[PDB]
């Protein structure tokens, strides 16, 4: 029965069209087609200059999106040379590990509702709410926040958003141990989970499995261990693994993911000395707004750096990073001049996409929901 | 019979359609979670009577473009809305889908009213929450007859009435 | 009816109109309650829209599901698709009458209820296989294969179930003899809440009510989250309204079935009130039927056909068995009691491992 | 540990070594050995090819060997079997007028969807692939966008009384090949790099 | 690519496309309705472009309300169009000043752009 | 594991006598940060002049491009703006803006700084151009919201609270967490 689950009915989350090749209960092999979100990033950011860009940045992975932000903040740095401060970087991880466990709270309550109970649903979202909050408070924002810069973050961080951080810093970890405390020991997710979702390690590296779905059937393969970026060598950190690839191993290793990541947003939070906030290089960074009124030279790099925008050296550059979803990463060409020359995205919901035949095959067809829920795609990523 | 013709009857109707609003949920991009947020336990779309979410577009009144409408789903949203009962009513959310928003290029549609009939705008990247409830209830009034524009016009209470399907 | 009185036809049929429309107001009134129960579960709160307690939120619900453009889909049975709401909806109102909500009179004179037949039980569960007909008749007659695989699941699992009911209502009647509810409430009037003998098969029949689309298999399906349901998803205004009207109408005879056959059917050992013992009870079982509601997850019909037939059905054989040998020597009932609290000590105790 | 045993064996066979002072490697491989060297990689212990990052060098102000390049990633995981963690791409130029490439998806089955985007976004037919079909743009999209000569196909921006902006005409952000609005751009607005 | 009707006049326009029409077969083609200023069409002028695949074909902005009858040349012009079997329908949305050296340029350049630029249409707006 | 049937239900059951957590706007007002984005606000100077020198800073850095400036030189009898040079016509397109803060970020005089209005739901793409006169930091409420406060004849409540108004924003008059 070639069955035309169609785009975004029933419940495929994330726009995606998926040709079910499937005789029964059974399922032969899923023939996706996806595409109905594309938008243009690649191509619209050839027309941006940098610093516009980071408007453009967050909107494609719009769950964990500072990841987004950061690897095209780090590819330009090291293009052009830009001096992260201890604050900056102190800030941008603890952005960094809070956008994480807000897109893997969204990810374990969609794949809960998507086939199962709803309650769950709202619990997590209560703390995602909270979190958000923390994000308005600093970015004026809830997402898509236009916060970061080349050299650093855009401005300081307000008086009051450290004591709200200890209050969901001190709430949460018995929210986390309440989440698999209800699903670890779990009485039908685990009749339901453990079986489905075949994940060969072998397999899942070929197709370019990379987003903790790999780690799940146990593959110690994270950016921030292999390839540490944003001050990642300096932390005390446990990195989940699974046993056997499944749909259960996959959700226990992320909430465990959560728990550590809230760990990382207490150490950082810990060592924070007040400093500087961003790259001071005038070529780099804008005058501060209040020496506008006394020198010359703060008036036109004011004017040209928001007119124009600054030239990059000509080359090419990429650096990975490590999401909600895998590794990411920019490659950037630039021409030497004020609009990059072209930006390639890694995204890794695209590849992670591969493997949908290839789980879900002999599995049921309803678990080819929970089978996608829980191979956690952004479709603003895969589409781009 | 459209809910009209008697002097009772239409308020009652309007009344009905209007506060039973049952939205068909479209999530398409980064407006759809603000979309899906409208409905947790902070502030809920979950009172004037939009607890209930139909799925299926034959028994939904409210559709929201919620996101970028790229081409490629331009028509298969279309059907959607003519999947959908003829008392129906449409609200465009976010800036990519009122107008082409920042991503004005080949692969976007830059005002979603070319495909479906629009009764609400409502911008914001995304439109906060507090601003979906606000166009909700918008339309709310606007299905009563008790909407009027800038211009000193009264608007008529369903949108897509107003047009030569083909 | 060895005992029980007959009101005048036109009383059978007032109290039919009665029991309608007050199963219409009850149905549109516990789905407002279940959607804020569920909001004290889930945190949020409910509609303290257009009530205030949302009182007034089922009229605007029933005068939206009107005038909705009640559409009849091109590519469909011209007929079938018209004709099995109705179904749904007449096979779902009836067999409600039985559920005895008093002593004779106690409806201030006539008859607490509607009809006592002396065969009552096959009655039952000839009306309840024709929820499944209009379930599956209406997936067919849509004309999309999406819904009618949905109604095939329904119809398979409901149907093991269904098989299940019989093996479940055999053990009492073994003990009272009699087919008519009037009698065996009154049975459990004398020796007291006929499930304190027959726990097991009770059970049995609780989860058997499970599968009949309330909830916790949740693999009817509906058209949401999966392989998209059946006797929905092609109709607009009225005939959705009426399925999900006689599904809930099914739901809440069910929930008062459960306690009037096994439970004390009103008939309270103490302080002996007709009717409000009844509808606390149907209470009961709907605000921990609610919490079901939120609390758990699907079944995927696979697990759900197999823990049925290989799991719930010998066990409640060899329960009929255990009750039939007893019955039959009739030595003690009390044997019966033993067994029973053994029983449930036995599937409570196994849970704390 | 493999890198450097992969830059012995491509500088010993004469194949050009690019290097930026960033720590990313590029490797650039004809067309003929292509295929067989990439194979040897895979052999060599890459488990991983992450990207397949086509390019469109058209409007490119220095001039380059060809207008197409496709650049592959070849990767093996540190926490795998034996993994150095030796990580580098594999550059390869296609001609204007010679859109082929021979596909990879063979050794890795990654190469199924992205070389179809690259086939989407450019003008390059990947050889040997399974299924080179449309993946992304529209099934009646005439063209492939990510090259230079493909317009981006704006729309102007819409105001109260016949008062309107034409982007393109509106954009003081300078590319390579703009000259810049005074008679010419030197200094630092043609490449500034800080010396940490 | 052939050039039929003429700017500001509706009804001519539309008995020329009539006649160049013929029992073309609308099956695979596809129709651009050029205008500015997407939200108002009380006050809209169109140019349409017919992109058939094997042969174009091309008309000046004479249709739409903005001139005497061109919103009853429109109209009859999208039935004329769904008649024939068309379901792919654009609008294309060009600053005005474009209208005009758009249908000088080069047919590659005027159709890759109005292809790059097309808005999918509900043709009801125009009906 | 039948134990966790049960140890959900119970759970489920302690959050059900739990009844507070959740915010009923519109009835409640909406807590925002300081920093939020909403409506941009003209401000002016204590002397009464505009800030805006119509510099069109504001509109090249947009990413959308939504901002439209002419300029016109002051009247020295009646000067609007402080130096030579003045918005004449001041319009954003709030169905292209996307809400960054660039122009903030670039307007030198510090003129354009957003406000906090999401009440902006309109039914009409010609009329969700909010003007120059349609942001002025003297005026409050939304388009819709004063369109519904003239038909109505009921002055107009915004439906938000903040802890406090930043120090950009003077002259921005609001509700104050409930100082008032
Ligand atoms: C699921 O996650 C996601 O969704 C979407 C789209 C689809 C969608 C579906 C449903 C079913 C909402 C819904 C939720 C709850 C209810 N309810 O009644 O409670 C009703 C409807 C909403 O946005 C997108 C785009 C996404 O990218 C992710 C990660
Ligand atoms: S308006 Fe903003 S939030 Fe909404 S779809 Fe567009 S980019 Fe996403
Ligand atoms: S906030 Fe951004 S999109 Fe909105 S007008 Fe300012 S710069 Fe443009
Ligand atoms: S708002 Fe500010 S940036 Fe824009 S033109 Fe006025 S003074 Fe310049």
């Amino acid at each position: 029965m070639t069955l035309n689950v169609g785009p975004q009915h029933p419940s495929t989350h994330g726009v995606l069209r998926l040709m079910v090749t499937l005789s029964g209960e059974e399922v032969l092999e899923v023939v996706p087609h996806i595409g109905y979100l594309h938008t243009g990033f690649e191509k619209t950011m050839e027309h941006r200059t940098y610093l516009q860009n980071i408007t453009y940045t967050p909107r494609m992975d719009y769950l964990h999106s500072f990841a987004h932000d950061l690897a095209y903040a780090l590819a330009v740095e090291k293009l052009l040379g830009a001096v992260v401060p201890p604050r900056a970087e102190t800030i941008r991880v603890i952005l960094n590990e809070l956008s994480r466990l807000a897109s893997h709270l969204v990810f374990l309550g969609t794949g809960l509702l998507d086939l199962g109970a709803l309650t769950p649903f709202f619990y997590a979202f209560r703390e995602r709410e909270t979190i958000l909050d923390l994000f308005e408070w600093v970015t004026g924002q809830r997402f898509h926040h236009n916060y970061i810069r080349i050299g650093g973050v855009k401005e300081d961080l307000p008086e009051e958003f450290v004591p709200e951080l200890k209050k969901l810093l001190e709430v949460l970890p018995h929210r986390i141990d309440e989440y698999e405390a209800l699903f670890a020991e779990s009485p039908i997710f685990y009749e339901r989970a453990r079986g489905v979702g075949v994940i060969p390690p072998e397999v899942a590296i070929d197709l370019g499995l990379t987003g903790g779905s790999l780690r799940a059937s146990g593959v110690n393969y994270d950016v921030r261990k292999a390839y540490p970026y944003s001050g990642y060598e300096t932390y005390t950190f446990d990195v989940p693994l699974g046993e056997r690839g499944d749909v259960f191993d996959r959700m226990l290793v992320r909430i465990r993911e959560m728990r550590e990541s809230v760990k990382i947003i207490k150490q950082a939070l810990e060592r924070l000395e007040p400093g500087p906030v961003r790259d001071p290089n005038p070529q780099i960074t804008p005058p501060p707004r209040h020496l506008l009124e006394t020198s010359m030279e703060a008036v036109i790099y004011h004017f040209k750096h928001y007119t124009e925008g600054f030239h990059p050296p000509k080359g090419e550059v990429y650096v990975p990073t490590e999401s909600a979803r895998g590794e990411l990463g920019y490659y950037i060409v630039s021409d030497g001049g004020s609009m990059p020359y072209r930006v390639k995205v890694r995204a890794p919901s695209f590849v992670n996409l591969q493997s949908l035949p290839y789980a879900c095959k002999g599995e049921q067809v309803p678990d080819m929901v929970a089978i996608i829920a829980s191979l956690d795609p952004v479709m603003g990523d895969v589409d781009r | 019979r459209e809910g009209i013709l008697f002097t009772t009857l239409e308020k009652l109707v309007a009344w009905g359609r209007s506060n039973s609003l049952w939205p068909a949920t479209f999530g398409l991009a980064c407006c759809a979670i603000e979309m899906m947020a409208s409905t947790d336990a902070r502030n809920d779309l979950a009172r004037f009577g939009s607890e209930v979410f139909r799925a299926s577009p034959r028994q939904a009144d409210v559709m929201i473009v919620a996101g970028r409408l790229s081409k490629k789903m331009a028509p298969v949203m279309r059907r959607v809305w003519e999947q959908m009962p003829d008392p129906k009513w449409v609200i465009s959310m976010g800036a990519c889908a009122s107008s082409g928003g920042m991503f004005n290029n080949y692969a976007i549609v830059q005002n979603v009213d070319s495909v479906v009939p629009v009764d609400v705008y409502v911008p914001g990247c995304p439109p906060r929450p507090e601003a979906l409830i606000y166009a909700v209830m918008q339309l709310q009034k606007k299905v009563r007859g008790q909407a009027y524009n800038e211009r000193g016009e009264r608007l008529p209470p369903v949108a897509a009435w107003k047009r030569t399907r083909g | 009816t060895w005992s029980y009185p007959v009101d005048p036809y036109w009383m059978v049929a007032l109290k039919a109109l009665l029991v309608v429309v007050g199963l219409l107001t009850a149905f549109a009134f516990m789905t407002l309650i279940e959607r804020r129960l569920l909001a004290r579960f889930q945190v949020r709160m409910g509609p303290n829209r257009v009530g205030p307690f949302g009182l007034l939120q089922p009229l605007a619900d029933a005068i939206k599901s009107i005038f909705k453009e009640d559409i009849v889909v091109a590519q469909a049975d011209r007929f079938l698709f018209v004709l099995a709401p109705l179904i749904s909806v007449v096979f779902a109102l009836l067999a409600f009458g039985l559920i005895p909500f008093g002593p004779p009179g106690s409806f201030f004179g006539y008859q607490p209820w509607v009809i006592n037949l002396d065969l009552g039980i096959l009655y039952l569960f000839a009306v309840s296989e024709l929820a499944v007909y209009g379930i599956f008749l209406s997936g067919w007659a849509s004309g999309s294969k999406y819904s009618l695989l949905g109604s095939l699941r329904s119809s398979a699992s409901l149907i093991s179930y269904e098989l299940g009911l019989g093996l479940a209502l055999l053990a009492p009647v073994l003990l009272v003899g009699s087919l008519n509810l009037n009698d065996i409430v009154n049975w459990q009037k004398e020796h007291g809440w006929l499930f304190l003998y027959a726990f097991p098969a009770f059970l049995v029949y609780l989860i058997a009510s499970m599968a009949e689309a309330a909830r916790t298999p949740f693999d009817l399906p509906e058209a949401e989250q999966e392989l998209v349901g059946g006797y929905h998803t092609e109709y607009s205004s009225i005939k959705w309204a009426l399925f999900q009207m006689a599904e809930y109408i099914h739901f809440i005879t069910a929930s008062a079935l459960i306690p009037t056959l096994f439970l004390g059917g009103w008939t309270m050992p103490v302080l002996e009130v007709p009717y409000l013992w009844m509808f606390l009870k149907i209470a009961f079982f709907l605000f921990f039927f609610i919490w079901i509601r939120a609390t758990w997850f699907r079944l995927r019909y696979d697990q759900l056909l197999r823990f049925g037939w290989g799991f719930l059905f010998p066990l409640a054989l060899l329960w009929f068995l255990v009750t039939a040998l007893v019955v039959a020597l009739d030595l003690p009932r009390t044997y019966l009691l033993y067994l029973s609290a053994l029983s449930f000590l036995v599937l409570l105790g196994a849970v704390l491992y | 540990m493999r890198l450097e045993r992969v830059l012995e064996e491509a500088r010993a066979k004469g194949y050009p070594i690019e290097d930026n002072g960033l720590g990313n490697l590029w490797v650039v491989l004809p067309r003929e050995r292509f295929k067989e060297e990439m194979a040897h990689y895979k052999a060599m212990g890459f488990n991983f090819l992450a990207d397949i990052v086509g390019l469109d060098y058209l409007t490119y102000p220095d001039p380059r060997p060809e207008r197409f390049a496709v650049v592959y990633e070849l990767v093996s995981l540190p926490g795998w079997k034996d993994g150095d963690g030796s990580r580098f791409f594999v550059r390869v130029y296609v001609p204007e007028e010679d859109p082929r490439l021979p596909t990879v998806t063979d050794l890795w089955g990654s190469a199924n969807f992205l070389e179809r985007e690259v086939y989407d976004l450019f003008g390059i037919v990947f050889e040997g692939h399974p299924d080179l079909r449309k993946i992304l743009t529209p099934e009646d999209l005439e063209g492939h966008p990510l090259r230079k000569d493909y317009p981006l196909g704006e729309t102007p921006t819409l105001f109260r009384e016949g008062r309107y902006i034409i982007p393109a005409e509106f954009r003081a952000a300078l590319t390579g090949k703009d000259p810049g609005l005074t008679f010419y751009k030197g200094g630092s607005r043609k490449g500034y790099r800080s010396l940490w | 690519m052939v050039r039929v009707g003429m700017r500001a006049a509706p009804r001519v326009s539309l008995e020329a496309l009539k006649a160049a029409l013929g029992g073309l077969k609308l099956s695979e083609a596809k129709v651009y309705l050029i205008t500015d200023w997407q939200d108002k069409r009380d006050q809209a002028r169109y140019a349409l472009l017919l992109h058939t695949g094997k042969k174009d074909l091309l008309v000046p902005d004479a249709f739409g309300p903005a001139f005497p009858g061109g919103e009853e040349a429109l109209s009859e012009l999208v039935g004329l169009l769904l008649a024939q079997g068309a379901r792919r329908f654009y609008e294309a949305v060009v600053s005005p000043g474009e209208m005009t050296a758009l249908l000088d340029l080069p047919p590659e350049e005027l159709l890759k752009r109005v292809m790059a630029i097309a808005n999918p249409t509900d043709p009801g707006i125009y009906l | 594991t039948l134990k966790a049937l049960a140890q959900s239900l119970g759970i489920t059951l302690k959050y059900l006598f739990s009844k507070p957590v959740t915010v009923p706007y519109p009835d409640a007002p909406v807590a925002l940060k300081p920093r939020f984005h909403g409506r941009h606000v003209l401000t002016r100077h204590p002397n009464g002049l505009e800030k805006c020198i119509g510099c069109s800073l504001c509109a090249a850095a947009c990413p959308a491009y939504a901002i439209y400036v002419e300029p016109a030189e002051n009247d020295p009898e009646n000067p609007v703006s402080a130096g030579e040079r003045y918005a004449k016509v001041y319009e954003i397109n709030m169905l292209r803006c996307i809400f960054c803060g660039l122009c903030e970020e670039a307007c030198p005089t510090g003129a354009i700084v957003l406000g906090y209005d999401f009440e902006m739901a309109d039914y009409e793409y010609s009329d969700l151009v909010y003007g120059k006169e349609d942001m002025l930091v003297d005026v409050v409420g939304t388009k819709p919201q004063r369109r519904e406060a003239k038909r109505t004849g009921k002055p107009v409540k915004v439906g938000y609270v903040v802890p406090y108004v930043r120090p950009e924003l003077e002259g921005f008059k609001a509700p104050t967490e409930g100082g008032k």
